[PDB]
DNA sequence: TCTCGTGCCTGGTGTCTTTAATCC
DNA sequence: GGATTACACCCAAGACACCAGGCACGAGA
RNA sequence: GCCUGGUGUCUUGGGU
């Protein structure tokens, strides 16, 4: 209803599938290559084409429409950038499971060193489960120390033995026993090298492997190009008002696309062997705090303030993080918060509600026949008398503010409008005690709209909330539509919970004075 | 398919306290908005009271679609299911 | 579900063998040497 | 090509349309939003078969909005034309970048390059037309050609014709 | 908990949710399969037919 | 929009050409496929019409309609105004109109006396009736998939046509 | 050679000790066995040292406190070493960027080069006020717009020739200021134009109130909001916003609280 | 409104008011995914009424969703760091 | 600009003790230019939402670097009522 | 009038060595 | 011999890059 | 003559 009408067909979600992003995928979706690290056209205002504040990525400002999708900011979801890197680099996240990989394939040709021939291994392609069919195979794999030219007839193998791969913090280093004793050559295994020997496995060992060859193939654990986020996902703030500094994440990617250029630049001329050592892997290191700056054994990227720098694994962790602080709890609309007072002439399921939390809370009232004569009345007492309204809001979505309009008095309400008037007696609100140990935290009660400033519950039920009065306090919520308001009163309501089922038995009873008095 | 007859059906036919919720809820809802009410309104007039009148004469027109595990479903209608 | 999981969790924040809180510790994290 | 196709259509109606007469309403509405109407997957919808006796079903009501979701079930005449296609048509226009020709509800364009040379535009006689001795192309002229290539609008679609081949042109 | 281990190694094995829990769906802000979400609600038709003829669609 | 039975066509490894639209090459595309299923699930042939039989069905279609709107009460002009609107008035009368100056077989006795006849896909026997030929020569030129199915008839077929079709 | 990985910026300071080390020692009993030593810009970080001997290496770095004390000196293959050594544009009518002041960012042509060889001619668009508002930076610096000298000449100029102007002790000829430039100032390499460059080349409201009927009678306040008939008056007296109607009203003026004749 | 809150309405069985609050009272976003690949990419302009996920070549499969904007975060956060959440709207088993 | 009432500032900038204020009132007016008329941006200073009082003091000075610095101090009085807290 | 020195602003880039218990 | 685990909600006051090089302006000879 | 944006990250002290 805040959403303007679209033709699309709405429905719900019923599955999610996870995946790799092929690079021609991410190709695909973006809309722009980025290559310029200078955000700025040369401080002149409008940012630089091609640079990371492209506006093809999106608006973030009010005044510019996306000229992608013509729509407000409001709307505008943001679209992907992508990053051409000049040399493929792993991905942080996957290392040791490309280790893992390695100890199962051929070096040379990728093919999986056992067969059905085998019959325990016969047995352990039949794990219906991927992850553990997986680790059955390489559980016997592992001890295969040379991929076989022959079968155990040829299978398609190359004959070279096969090397004891050791992962070296963002280095994999693989030890090959070259043909008693001799010596033996480890050599570096760089993403390059191991990205060319993974497409050449084929389809059936891909499947084998627990891969799968539409949504997570094993090549697409190699970094070739980066998606570049909008900026909806590194928003710009401003420190005092005229000054402003950038997310941790624009300052990173300026200096992986700065470490991009500088790998162009040595191909090309002066490189000194040694030194295409030293700048290709700043970029893998660039690429990988990016992603995760909390890699064991090493120092985290620091930003020049001292303090370590924002990655991306680290804004969804923790009690703060994407998951646990915005997703599974978040902070919400049409709630209030106070001091509690009790009060013995209260009904059971009343709440004592201030007025000045009355006038700021509202419900979103449909105006029909039987009530529009009633409604009107409210229109006219406006946003500062009680009883009154708030706004006035058309099938359209468009809302008329009541505290602007001075013409308020020529107003005539259509049937199916809605008006958000006042909080009002008998409103069933749900209130609520932090922490919330059992479902008894949280009832519903009846509004009765009173003078001062302090919540009042009837007194028998500070028990089921474990409050009390030396300065608790505790939160209440309005109901905003039809639907919930008969779930409150005929589910959550205080009659229903005189009974708890944890111990078959009542958790209100007559309490403090009046059960001393009752004696 | 997954449609169960109506002789074979196996699930309470009594109300729960979910069922009624959601059902008086919706009616409530639908009247709001101006849908054609099935009984008589006398001096209750809020949109709550009128739709628990209707549910109190087992006039509500709504079928309940009740999901078993399987995915199969028994068709109930608030005609039929007796309420407390 | 919730109801069993708040019916045990909540007497336990009001609460020679071993018993209270290190106890119930040691059975939830079926402990393999208790002690 | 005409082929018989059972399709169904997502209908939301409002709450306000709940009365005895819904099921009426929903036929009455599934005709006015689907008849003489286009896509590209299966072409020019021209009739619904047995209209007044479709079964819509069971309407789910949507939570939190109170309006109802009818899958209506139903089965059209539907016309789609198809690239390789050979079919007759009726000229409609005639101009020096070739000729139109109305093929039922749409119109299908043959450029000159895949036209014969003995087949001369002639404005001067009357009326106009493309014109042999034995042969006579004149507006509602029966002429064979072959569609070679479809283009979607998803609203209306496009195909383009040949006669630069064997038996096709007037008969 | 693991949070971001579990995703990485979700993306890698391709794996498939089939939002059954209750916990996928309110992080996905759809009506849960429980309680009042746990069924579906439909419009008598049939019953409808008993009105009378004033009250009709047109 | 308006969707169909068929339903899915999730992403495969291997892609197929085998979907680009080709009357030549028997390739209806994913909707037209040869076995398709109804609104209960059952297995059904593809229904391909013939101009014979698509005229009968349309104007009954349409006349049983509107007998239906007359509460129970021939030309193509007076049969098209029982649509609703300008765009549904113009789509319908143009396709009764190009029938009526193509349909050979333009009543009930002979198309049911062509339907016994033809009633090996199904789209080619729709082909066949559709595309009026004179002989053997022109059949397998114009619709070139007739060649390797060793199985003529085709001769007694153009005759029965022929002969069924009246003068003009 | 070896190389030898020091503290950025400071490789320039080691060649130096590494040489007064060699010359300090050269005769003694102890010479250090180094026969060069040196460092390439484009190398950052880096030091190359020539000699025979590693144990040499270890005795040029020993005590340097620009170098790092891991053992971290590797060798050069002899195919690599001319490359180490390699020493590395600019025509007048092409275009440069320009890296310093004002002008920093702009495009500019090559006009003429000076006969010793350092400072270039540039011809550019000017970023000029024309005098407004004497009595400059590349933060707060002007748009660009060719000169034109009518509008020096009417607002604040010398004529040197068929349209050549000295405005300002600067130089422009149709239009451009030609000013002499370091080359070293200048961009000549991977210079990209951009979009730009290819374009161009109530009345009583908050007014103080007495209230002379109701309760609130003899109290002064202000008009906070005057929607209609109705008003809200923050009252001084106590922390309250009021709403009261306009017949209840004086309004301060010239001479008192005046009834609604104001 | 925290985790143990949630549970609270759970317990109750209270599934419509927690989504309601969840979404409608907070930061409901609409967004558009494509039938075929089931990402977010569909590039939308509403008054020329055109959609298009430039990837399926599809203007025809594509629906709207309604989900948390933290949630429409969440996925741009993992397409960054090149994970593929493919949201369908049917199963298949 | 805010969206709260100018018109208690005095012509130096400054509000002038013993005028009351309320929430959102502008206190004390400051403008920052816009960088390359109509040239300036606001950043003034509002009285907190929640509070009212009267203008008590008002310093003016200048800070260590040379520049205008100001404090104005705001007094209230606070009536015990339903809801303050006491102990013995 | 010219040259030298000092101060301010803008751009680019780091490094002397110096809290405790559990399982997997 | 490695990390990960370690109640919930809420209030409020108190803070912010460094060094080097180049250019411009002012003062003194 | 409708729209109408004021920061963050920490640390410390507190409330139940
Ligand atoms: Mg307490
Ligand atoms: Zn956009
Ligand atoms: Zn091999
Ligand atoms: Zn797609």
């Amino acid at each position: 209803s805040q959403f303007p009408y679209s033709s699309a067909p709405l429905r719900s979600v019923k599955e999610v599938q996870f995946g790799l992003l092929s690079p021609e995928e991410i190709r695909a979706i973006s809309v722009v290559k980025i290559e310029y690290p200078e955000i700025m056209d040369e401080s002149r205002q409008r940012p630089r084409e091609g640079g990371l504040n492209d506006p093809k990525l999106g608006s973030i400002d009010r005044n510019f429409k996306c000229q992608t999708c013509g729509e407000g900011m409001a709307e505008c979801p943001g679209h992907f950038g992508h990053m051409e890197l000049a040399k493929p680099v792993f991905h942080i996240g996957f290392i040791p499971k490309i280790k893992k990989v390695c100890e199962c394939i051929c070096m040379n040709c990728g093919k999986l060193l056992l067969d059905e021939t085998n019959p325990t291994m016969a047995q352990a392609i039949r794990i219906r489960d991927p992850k553990k069919r997986f680790n059955a195979v390489w559980q016997l794999c592992k001890t295969k120390m040379v991929c076989e030219a022959d079968a155990p007839v040829s299978r398609g193998g190359c004959g070279n033995t096969q090397p004891v791969v050791r992962k070296d913090g963002m280095k994999l280093w693989g030890t090959w026993k070259k043909s008693r004793d001799a010596q033996p050559e480890r050599k570096l295994l760089t993403p390059g090298e191991i990205l060319n020997v993974f497409k050449h496995i084929s389809p059936e060992d891909c499947f084998r492997l627990g891969f799968n060859e539409d949504y997570a193939r094993p090549e697409w654990m190699i970094i070739t190009v980066l998606p570049v986020p909008p900026p909806q996902v590194r928003p710009s703030i401003a420190m005092d008002e005229t000054t402003q500094g950038q997310d941790d994440l624009t300052h990173k990617l300026s200096d992986i696309l700065k470490a991009n250029i500088n790998v162009q630049k040595l191909e090309m001329d002066g490189s000194p062997q040694h030194i295409i050592n030293e700048v290709e892997q700043l970029l893998q290191f660039h690429v990988a705090t990016y992603m995760d700056n909390d890699i064991a054994g090493q120092p985290q990227a620091l930003q020049k303030s001292g303090r370590p720098v924002k990655a991306i694994r680290a804004r969804l962790k923790g009690k703060e993080g994407r998951l646990r602080g915005n997703l599974m709890g978040k902070r919400v609309d049409f709630s209030a918060r106070t001091v509690i007072s009790g009060d013995p002439n209260l009904e059971l399921d009343q709440v004592g509600v201030p007025i000045s939390i009355a006038k700021t809370l509202s419900y979103p009232e449909t105006v029909t026949q039987y009530n529009i004569h009633r409604l009107t009345e409210y229109v006219r007492n406006g946003p500062n008398e009680h009883p009154g309204a708030k706004y006035v809001i058309r099938d359209n979505g468009d809302r008329i503010d009541l505290r602007y309009h001075k013409r308020a008095g020529d107003i005539v309400l259509q049937y199916g409008w809605k008006v958000e008037r006042h909080l009002m007696d008998d409103d069933p609100v749900l209130f609520n005690r932090q922490p919330s140990l059992h479902k008894m935290s949280m009832m519903a009660h009846r509004v009765k709209v009173m003078p001062y400033s302090t919540f009042r519950l009837n007194l028998s039920v500070t028990s089921p909330y474990n409050a009390d009065f030396d300065g608790d306090e505790m939160n209440l919520h309005v109901p905003q539509s039809e639907e919930t308001r008969a779930e409150l009163s005929q589910l959550c309501a205080v009659p229903l919970q005189i009974v708890s089922p944890q111990s078959n038995k009542p958790v209100m009873g007559i309490v403090q004075d009046t059960l001393c008095g009752v004696r | 398919e997954l449609a169960i007859l109506k002789e074979e059906r196996t699930t309470t036919p009594y109300l729960t306290k979910y069922e009624r919720a959601r059902i008086l809820g919706t009616r409530a809802l639908q009247i709001s908005m101006n849908a054609p009410v099935l009984v008589d309104i006398e001096g209750e007039t809020d949109p709550l009271q009128i739709a628990m009148k209707e549910l109190s004469q087992r006039k509500i027109p709504l079928v309940i679609r009740r999901y078993l595990p399987d995915g199969s479903y028994e068709d109930w209608g608030c005609d039929e299911l007796i309420v407390d | 579900g919730v109801i069993a999981a708040q019916s045990i969790g909540e007497p336990a924040t009001q609460m020679n063998v071993t018993l209270g809180v290190p106890r119930l510790k040691e059975i939830l994290n079926v402990a393999k040497n208790i002690k | 090509m005409f082929f018989l196709k059972d399709l169904s259509l997502i209908l939301t109606l409002h709450p306000s349309y709940f009365g005895p007469q819904m099921n009426q309403y929903l036929r009455e509405k599934l005709l006015t939003d689907v008849e003489g109407t286009c896509t590209g997957q299966f072409g020019y919808i021209v009739t619904v078969l047995d209209g007044m006796n479709i079964d819509v079903g069971k309407g789910r009501i949507i939570p939190g909005s109170g309006s109802a979701e009818f899958e209506v079930k139903y089965r059209a005449v539907v016309w789609k034309p198809f690239k390789g296609e050979v079919v007759d048509a009726i000229v409609s226009n005639v101009s020096p970048i070739g000729f139109f020709a109305d093929v039922g509800p749409l119109n299908v364009f043959v450029s000159t390059r895949l036209i014969p040379d003995n087949l001369v535009y002639n404005p001067s006689n009357s009326p106009p037309a493309y014109m042999s001795n034995d042969e006579l192309i004149t507006k509602g002229s029966k002429v064979r050609l072959k569609v070679v290539g479809t283009r979607t609008d998803v609203n209306e679609i496009y195909a383009i014709g040949s006669i630069k081949e064997d038996f096709l042109g007037a008969i | 908990e693991e949070t971001v281990e579990i995703l990485f190694e979700a993306g890698a094995a391709a794996e498939l949710d089939d939002c059954r829990g209750v916990s996928e769906n309110v992080m996905l802000g759809q009506l849960a399969p429980m309680g009042t979400g746990a069924f579906d609600v439909m419009i008598d038709e049939k019953l409808l037919t008993s009105l009378p003829a004033d009250y009709a669609p047109t | 929009v308006s969707t169909s039975t068929v339903g899915a066509r999730r992403r495969r490894a291997k892609q197929q050409v085998d979907d680009e639209e080709n009357a030549t090459l028997l390739r209806l595309g994913p909707e037209f496929a040869l076995k398709q299923y109804d609104h209960d699930g059952n297995e059904h042939d593809l229904i391909a019409l013939s101009l014979s039989e698509s005229r009968l069905l349309i104007r009954e279609a349409l006349k049983a309609r509107s007998r239906a709107r007359n509460g129970g009460v021939i030309d193509d002009d007076e049969l098209a105004k029982v649509t609703s609107g300008a765009v549904a008035n113009g789509v319908v009368k143009k396709t009764l109109d190009y029938l009526n100056t193509f349909a050979r077989f333009k009543d009930e006795e002979t198309c049911t006396a062509v339907d016994q006849l033809l009633h090996l896909h199904p789209f080619e026997i729709a082909q066949l009736s559709s595309l009026g030929c004179e002989d053997v020569d022109e059949a397998i030129t114009l619709i070139p998939s007739l060649a390797a199915k060793k199985e003529v008839n085709l001769q007694r077929i153009l005759d029965e046509l022929n002969r069924l079709e009246d003068p003009y | 050679i070896w190389g030898v990985k020091v503290r950025l910026g400071k490789e320039k300071d080691v060649v130096r000790q590494i040489l007064k080390k060699k010359l300090a020692r050269e005769g003694t009993k102890n010479p250090l066995e180094i026969y060069s030593a040196f460092q390439r810009d484009s190398f950052k970080g880096h030091v190359y040292i020539e000699a025979r001997k590693a144990e040499a290496i270890n005795d040029a770095l020993k005590g340097n406190v620009n170098v790092f004390s891991n053992n971290s000196k590797f060798l050069v293959g002899i195919v690599e070493y001319k490359d180490l050594l390699r020493p590395v544009k600019l025509t007048r009518g092409s275009y440069v960027r320009v890296k310093n002041g004002k002008f920093k960012g702009d495009l500019a042509q090559v006009d003429e080069v000076l006969e010793n060889g350092l400072e270039a001619r540039l011809k550019l668009v000017p970023r000029l006020d024309y005098g407004k508002d004497l009595s400059y930076t590349s933060k707060f610096r002007p748009a660009q717009r060719l000169f034109s000298e009518a509008e020096a000449r009417v607002h604040e100029i010398r004529r040197d020739r068929d349209g050549f102007v000295t405005y300002g002790g600067e130089e422009y000829y149709e239009g451009f200021l030609y000013k002499t430039f370091r080359l070293q100032n200048l961009i000549v390499n991977s210079i990209n134009p951009t979009l730009n460059e290819l374009s161009l080349f109530d009345p009583t409201l908050n007014k103080t109130v007495k209230i002379r009927q109701g309760g609130y009678k003899g109290k002064i306040g202000i008009v906070k909001e005057a929607n209609g008939d109705r008003f809200r008056v923050e009252l001084h007296n106590p922390n309250k916003t009021i709403p009261i109607p306009c017949s209840f009203l004086l309004i301060e003026s010239t001479h008192g609280w005046v009834p609604y004749e104001d | 409104f925290g985790e143990m809150e949630r549970d609270c309405m759970i317990a109750h069985g209270a599934a419509g008011f927690l989504k309601e609050r969840l979404m409608e009272a907070s930061d409901a976003f609409r967004v558009h995914v494509c039938g075929i690949c089931g990402l977010m990419s569909v590039i939308a302009n509403l008054k020329k009424n055109q959609f298009e996920c430039r990837s399926c070549k599809n203007k025809t499969n594509i629906y709207q969703l309604h989900i948390p904007y933290a949630a429409k975060l969440l996925f741009q956060e993992l397409m960054a760091m090149n994970i593929a959440p493919r949201l369908y709207t049917e199963r298949s088993g | 600009l805010k969206h709260g009432t100018y018109e208690k500032l005095d012509e130096d900038g400054l509000i002038a003790p013993g005028v009351r204020v309320s929430g959102d009132d502008i206190i004390i007016g400051k403008t920052t230019p816009i960088p390359p008329y109509h040239t300036k941006r606001d950043a003034s200073t509002p009285l907190r939402s929640t509070e009212n009082g009267i203008v008590d003091q008002v310093l003016l000075t200048t800070n260590q670097e040379g520049l205008k610095f100001v404090k104005v101090r705001m007094r209230t009085t606070k009536v015990p009522q339903i809801g303050d807290k006491f102990a013995s």
